[PDB]
């Protein structure tokens, strides 16, 4: 067989968050949402490394930025949207029966565990991942198709089992499985407090003086999208010495610990994949590790 | 005397030394640290570590740590209370640098901004590069870091659960 | 509501293609103004050209 995958394979994202929405209500007053935003604070001048006399000019365009609850509510609102979409089998990029003998070889996957796992991680609010610590109370309400769920306590790592989150994986595994679309609108609720410290996205600082740079959106304390995804991305536990669920890398390559979960015995994407193209019959928790990045897209030729 | 373990578990979420300092920041204020308890960490080592370990001699109970560390629930171990003979209690350690020195020399000695600037010009910079927690004070709304080191043992504590004098 | 792929027949669509054809055929031009709304949702991504 020796099928080759062709020179530029690429996939899309299946996934797609939005960016979310900082808000400030009251917990039994959830209908005076109001604009969280990012203010400057003094801070500039005096660099101040030991010695290094060519970095010391450094020219000061500085205000690091800051971001608070108003004192007169406590509750935080976080506010974002899940599209869902299906044909998970779209090779943008390539095409020429390489991808289609991987469909085929990757039609017996149980779309079902998937499912409730992606949802899970909402219900869950792994999201938050900084105004999570020290909360009092979290309700996530998810308006799947017009029915507002609410959600509470449900553990992070731990999948439990739970049948409403079910429920809105019924509706996610039927989109996974074939072609289709769902948008989900979640609402968190956390009761932190008057004049708590919000996390806002922290943003890229270059070769600079800044430390506290924010992410806003337009004046409004906000977080970004690609964060959203990867805390719905964070369910690989088929790897070398599975301990919590981390976030599915082709090469399990989590950098903040500058590590390679995947890549070691032989369970990185291209080698499952080119074993199950040209003839290698996989287990069920490793080919959906397969289907999991294909949802997440990339380039996958070369 | 006899202590209490308080353990950050494994969090992937955020800094195990930003569990730490949210820790010793509610475990400050509220209450523990009367003048007896105070906390010692096993792990002290660049970092402040992840276990923390409270040991009043009086005696430090779980229920009122379990209670009152609760919005650390989510990523808080709490040992059961055992006994030692030494815990290795750490200070609190100041860094200077400066404009505090430059205000407080104007306003002791009466010298003007440009006289204390002159007469610190060639002085101060201090960097302490010791094992740290950053901690946000209430009283004065800033934040800043607390620097820790290895002291003598002494009979009395403060309201972070170092040592006193 | 249009199928994207399978041709089926539609009389609306015909009317314009036939004021289409005569111009091809023969001579003189015709020149028709499109607008597409979409549905998509509070802040969804859209995709231009790229370069």
């Amino acid at each position: 067989t020796k099928l080759k995958a062709p020179a530029v394979l690429a996939y899309s994202r299946k996934i797609n968050p939005t960016n979310a929405l900082m808000f400030a209500v009251n917990w039994s007053d959830r209908d005076n949402t109001t604009a969280v935003m990012v203010g400057t604070k003094t801070v500039a001048g005096t660099q101040s490394v030991r010695g290094n006399p060519n970095d010391a000019d450094k020219g000061n365009i500085q205000t690091v930025n800051f971001a608070n609850l108003p004192h007169n509510k406590n509750t935080l609102l976080v506010k974002y949207n899940v599209k869902f979409v299906g044909d998970v089998f779209k090779a943008e990029l390539g095409g020429g029966e390489y991808s289609n003998t991987l469909q085929t070889a990757l039609e017996n996957t149980d779309f079902g565990t998937l499912a409730y796992r992606y949802v899970y991680n909402i219900a869950a609010g792994r999201t938050l991942w900084r105004n999570r610590v020290g909360a009092e109370s979290i309700e996530t309400v998810i308006t799947v198709n017009d029915q507002t769920f609410t959600f509470s306590d449900l553990l992070v790592n731990e999948f439990d089992e739970d049948v409403d989150v079910a429920e809105i994986a019924d509706m996610v595994a039927g989109v996974l499985s074939g072609e289709g679309f769902v948008t989900l609108k979640v609402e968190h609720y956390m009761l932190l407090g008057e004049g708590s410290e919000v996390f806002p996205s922290q943003e890229f600082v270059e070769n600079s003086k800044l430390s506290k740079q924010l992410f806003d959106l337009n004046g409004q304390a906000a977080m970004h999208d690609q964060k959203i995804g990867n805390a719905i991305r964070t369910i690989d536990t088929w790897y070398e010495d599975a301990t919590t669920p981390i976030a599915v890398e082709p090469y399990g390559s989590v950098v903040r610990n500058g590590v390679a979960y995947r890549a070691g015995n032989k369970t990185d994407l291209f080698t499952l994949m080119d074993g199950a193209v040209n003839g290698k019959s996989l287990t069920e928790e490793d080919q959906m590790f397969v289907t999991a990045n294909l949802i997440r897209g990339g380039v996958f030729g070369g | 005397y006899n202590t209490i373990s308080i353990t950050v578990v494994d969090a992937d979420d955020v800094g195990v030394n930003f569990v730490v300092s949210k820790v010793l920041s509610t475990l400050h204020n509220k209450g523990i640290f009367n003048g007896e308890v105070g906390v010692t960490f096993p792990r002290m080592d660049k970092n402040v570590g992840d276990i923390i370990t409270l040991f009043s001699k009086t005696g430090v109970d779980r229920k009122v740590l379990t209670s009152t560390l609760n919005t650390l629930t989510d990523f808080i171990h709490i040992g059961k209370p055992k006994e030692a003979d030494k815990v290795k209690t750490y200070r609190k350690v100041d860094t200077k640098s400066k404009g505090k020195l430059i205000r407080r020399c104007i306003k002791r000695k009466g010298v003007s901004a440009e006289t204390a600037e002159s007469l610190y010009g060639n002085y101060k910079g201090e960097k302490c590069k010791l094992p740290y927690i950053v901690v946000n004070s209430k009283s004065t709304g800033q934040r800043f870091s607390m620097f820790l080191e290895e002291c003598e043992n002494s009979e009395k504590f403060n309201s972070y659960g170092l040592c006193i004098v």
